[PDB]
DNA sequence: GCATCCGTGAGTCCAGGG
DNA sequence: TATAATGGGAGCTGTCACGGATGC
């Protein structure tokens, strides 16, 4: 489904080109664009082609919500849920109380929705996920350790494949594995299956498994001592 | 849920090229490179450069970063600056331009269709210490140096030429990746090798073998004592959080003391100290205390040489080397008479 | 662990036994000086084999730990005086 | 023995596998050491 | 006083322990015996 | 059982070296079976 | 002064990077032989500050 | 809660299993309307068009 | 709204560890 | 660096109350 238009002199959009109607393509401008597409310049048969596609704008993982994050303005949905407060259906005023309550949250604390997606991975300092020398020169080390070296490696990976251009499922599979390698860093298993050193069936431990529970932070350390 | 099959089914979207497609690509891609050299030619810019602006026209803004290698930051500012210098060439010339972006879309399609080749050969590499699509991802980067660098010419296949550089990718990001502490790749290569030598001899004698054995095995070079120090450089760390016993009651960690930090003994022994030599040297007069302390770094952390202690107190670093002496010569005596600095001697 | 030359463990309940009783100071010092509050055990041991008292105790180390933990997991912890200006419990040897 | 079907060819051998731990005269084992036992398991029986 | 280079590292009577000493093992490498790697002997006393 | 596990993993191995390469000793690498035994006599509950 | 209260809140990306002492660029932790730091990895003394104290 | 998405929904854009889109640029699949779920299959007809091929 | 169908975190103290 | 090679394996089992999420 694409509209062809011959050329009989140079052609003023190249291959790859995004067009909306109006637009010219070629003969200094004789020939111009009926159609909403992308450019596809055919040498050998003469004529430009244009496949009908529009330019949208549709993204995917948290850089896509880190943006709607972003747009979100907390006065206007304050408003517009505190009209939703004035709803007959009690579901409704529900939802509108539940969402209101994190606005608000937001709104009073000063922090941005946002924030809630990361930019900067802060890391621990090396004392506290240490690498020791046991009795024997032998060494033991935290499994933090690991779950950093694999989000690096992930991040270093990408930084290196978008330099090279590769294409989009490429991309998608690095980024999906980033986001599944920022989250065993912070929660492993809490979505999907534990990261596991290799021949051991042990989860590794994550910052959150490090705070809670009867041998977490607060109640092995904290409470007691 | 399970990300390797979301990203088989996302690779089950691109069919699988017929010859004639895969011969096209090939081409378009050996001939957009060409046009790259030809429009450097022309234009004196740099290849890199034009490369990369032709490749952000191609894949579009959605994916506009900077290059390590590239001079000049790519910015879409630039590349539009670029792109219209380049559009305002000759039609025989600006005819480069259009073989170019064609090799570029090419490319990115011969990629995309023979990402499953990539899966077949990285599902051979699990268990060594990445996790599976760890692997594809680094078979991928593989690949990618394979379209770079193929030559339809010769008539061989893709897939021929695409193992090479796809084993070549997996084999060494398992060397570089899989250890916590990073052993270099030749090193790794060793130990290996000692590994398959160490297996055979087990399976040639029945039971393991001795360090001497081994180095019979490894041949000239290798003696008891290297294979030795090899494997010991070879021992990975082990989790501090490795649980000791049945219960999730308690880890290897809990075990480990702080050997660091001085301990609360340690700490208050050198404090008596500080305060006896304090109690010592104020049996001397002010100059010979100063002068001791000057020189052995009790004040500012370091010991002055004479020169300067003697250029402090306006005098002949002789003059202080002596009067240093009877310094010490005073705390000999007194340290003597009263034993008071004796037990901190060890 | 015996082996180790280890220390009774004072867990939740002996806590809760102390806090029952008032005995305040019995506490703190179950919970810093004798434990994980490095200035303050080695001052202790000096000023008791000084014949002097022990001095006042200040920060554990693991909630110094659990701060650096929870700065990890991208949450700011600010210990604030009562004006609600930061107090630096790391005595700046954590700021740029 | 490893055969390849369409050459016919077969090639025989008996390879090492490792140790497997033997009791002892009194029903026990020693593992590195140290006597062990093997305890045994009570569990639900197969069946339906 | 020269401060040596070694200092005591010695395997001492724990705290509330002792008795008599009724056998030594001393295994050192360079004697059918080999040990991990690095380890250059071991020696374990028994004490009833 | 757990030998049969070291086993299964065994013929994984061989299976493998049967896809890369040009005897029954090559294509037989024990350690995994060996783990598995060691695994049971020491580490199990 | 004295500790009053404790407040807890998200971190920007900003914050973030204030609390950072340099950017963690490779996976290395320590070299194989000399069992030191490697440069830029997660143990790295230019980062996070000396092993030994006042060196 | 935010963005009014639902668990499946943010777990589909989040790991990359569907798009959303931020400016639909006057695109039509009934038009495209902001904060909308797509495909990858639909997202190609609507980003790169419609084709195929027949031996 | 009204039920059902889900995920999830929890389970006294000490000791030693093989 | 070139014959050609194109979608993976593993599960796994005698708890329970409760807050939130999906079908009616
Ligand atoms: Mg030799």
């Amino acid at each position: 489904k694409a509209r062809v238009y011959p050329f009989e002199d140079d052609v003023e959009v190249s291959t790859g080109d995004r067009v909306a109607p109006g637009d010219v393509l070629a003969d200094g401008g004789k020939v111009k664009s009926d159609v909403y597409g992308r450019v596809e310049v055919d040498l050998v048969r003469n004529v430009v082609r244009v496949v009908e596609s529009y330019d949208i704008d549709a993204r995917m993982g948290a850089e896509a919500i880190q943006q709607l994050l972003k747009e979100l303005d907390l006065e206007a949905l304050e408003k517009e849920l505190l009209e939703e407060m004035k709803h007959p259906s009690r579901a409704r005023r529900a939802k509108a109380r539940k969402r209101l309550e994190v606005v608000r949250a937001f709104l009073d604390s000063g922090n941005r929705p946002e924030w809630m997606i990361l930019e900067a991975v802060p890391v621990l300092p090396p004392d506290l996920r240490p690498m020791v020398q046991v009795d024997g020169g032998r060494f033991a080390t935290s499994d933090l350790n690991d779950l950093y070296r694999r989000l690096i490696n992930r991040n270093n990976r990408l930084k290196k494949l978008l330099a090279q251009g590769a294409p989009e499922i490429i991309i998608r599979n690095e980024k999906r594995m980033l986001q599944e390698a920022v989250d065993a860093l912070l929660d492993n298993g809490r979505r999907g299956a534990p990261v596991t050193n290799p021949g051991s069936d042990r989860p590794l431990r994550s910052l959150t498994d490090i705070l809670s529970g009867k041998q977490g932070r607060f109640r092995q350390n904290l409470l007691g001592k | 849920s399970d990300p390797v099959r979301q990203y088989l089914h996302e690779i089950g979207q691109v069919p699988l090229l017929t010859l004639e497609e895969e011969v096209e690509l090939a081409r378009k891609v050996e001939e957009g490179m060409e046009a790259i050299k030809k429009l450097s030619e022309i234009t004196g810019l740099d290849p890199d450069l034009i490369r990369e602006v032709v490749r952000a026209k191609i894949l579009g803004s959605a994916r506009v970063r900077h290059i390590p290698g590239l001079k000049e930051t790519l910015d879409p500012k630039t590349v539009e600056e670029i792109d219209q210098k380049l559009k305002s060439l000759p039609k025989e010339h600006k005819r480069y331009l259009h073989i170019a972006r064609e090799g570029e879309a090419a490319r990115q399609h011969l990629i995309e269709a023979n990402l499953r080749l990539v899966v077949s050969i990285a599902k051979k590499y699990t268990g060594r210490g990445l996790s599976f699509l760890d692997l594809i991802q680094e078979g991928n980067q593989g690949l990618i140096r394979a379209v770079e660098k193929f030559e339809y010419k010769r008539r061989f296949k893709f897939s021929t030429y695409a193992t090479w550089w796809i084993r070549q990718a997996i084999n060494r990001a398992i060397a570089d990746q899989a250890r916590t502490i990073r052993i270099p790749v030749h090193m790794v290569e060793t130990i290996n090798k000692l590994s398959r030598t160490a297996r055979q001899l087990q399976q040639e004698l029945g039971r393991e073998p001795t360090y001497e054995e081994i180095a019979e095995a490894m041949g000239p070079g290798w003696d008891a004592k290297r294979v030795e120090e090899t494997l010991k450089i070879a021992q990975e760390p082990v989790s501090l959080e490795t649980p000791i016993g049945d219960e999730k009651d308690s880890f290897y960690g809990d075990f480990i003391p702080d050997e660091h930090l001085p301990s609360p003994v340690d700490a208050a022994t050198q404090s008596l100290l500080s305060e006896e030599l304090e109690k010592a040297l104020s049996k001397l007069s002010e100059r010979e205390a100063m002068v001791l302390k000057l020189r052995k770094g009790l004040i500012d952390g370091r010991e002055h040489t004479l020169e300067e202690v003697g250029a402090f107190f306006g005098v002949t670093r002789e003059r202080i080397r002596q009067i240093e002496n009877k310094a010490l010569r005073k705390l000999k005596y007194h340290e003597s008479r009263t034993r008071k600095l004796r037990d901190f001697l060890d | 662990g015996k082996a180790q030359f280890g220390g009774q463990r004072f867990g939740e309940m002996e806590v809760w036994a102390l806090e029952a009783y008032g005995a305040a100071h019995t506490l703190q010092e179950m919970l810093t000086l004798k434990s994980d509050d490095i200035e303050g055990r080695n001052a202790a041991y000096e000023a008791i084999i000084k014949g002097e008292d022990v001095p006042e105790p200040s920060v554990p180390e693991s909630f110094r730990v659990l701060v650096k933990e929870l700065q990890a997991l991208a949450l700011d912890v600010q210990t604030l005086d009562e004006k609600d200006n930061p107090v630096d419990i790391f005595e700046g040897l954590a700021s740029k | 023995q490893l055969i390849h079907k369409d050459t016919g060819l077969i090639k025989e051998d008996e390879v090492f596998l490792g140790h497997i731990p033997l009791m002892t005269e009194d029903g026990s084992f020693i593992i590195n050491g140290a006597d062990r036992v093997i305890v045994s398991q009570i569990h639900r029986s197969p069946g339906v | 006083e020269k401060a040596r280079d070694v200092k005591d590292t010695s395997l001492r009577v724990p705290p509330g322990e002792g008795g008599i000493v009724v056998r030594t093992v001393r295994l050192r490498r360079g004697d059918g015996v080999e040990l991990k790697p690095g380890v250059r002997e071991v020696v374990r006393v028994y004490v009833a | 059982d757990q030998f049969r596990v070291g086993l299964a993993r065994l013929a994984r191995g061989v299976r493998e070296r049967m896809l890369m390469g040009s005897t029954p000793a090559k294509l037989v690498n024990s350690r995994p079976l060996e783990a598995a035994i060691r695994e049971f006599f020491s580490r199990s509950q | 002064k004295e500790v009053r209260k404790v407040r807890i809140a998200l971190a920007s990306p900003e914050k973030i990077r204030s609390w950072s002492y340099g950017e963690v660029e490779k996976p290395e932790t320590i070299n194989y032989r000399t069992l030191k730091p490697e440069r830029d990895g997660l143990f790295d003394e230019r980062i996070f500050g000396p092993i030994k104290d006042y060196e | 809660t935010l963005l009014d998405l639902s668990a499946t929904e943010l777990e589909q854009v989040l790991y990359f299993s569907k798009y959303i889109v931020l400016d639909p640029k006057g695109a039509i699949l009934v038009p495209v309307e902001k904060r909308q779920l797509l495909t990858d299959e639909e997202y190609r007809e609507l980003r790169y068009g419609k084709q195929e091929t027949y031996p």
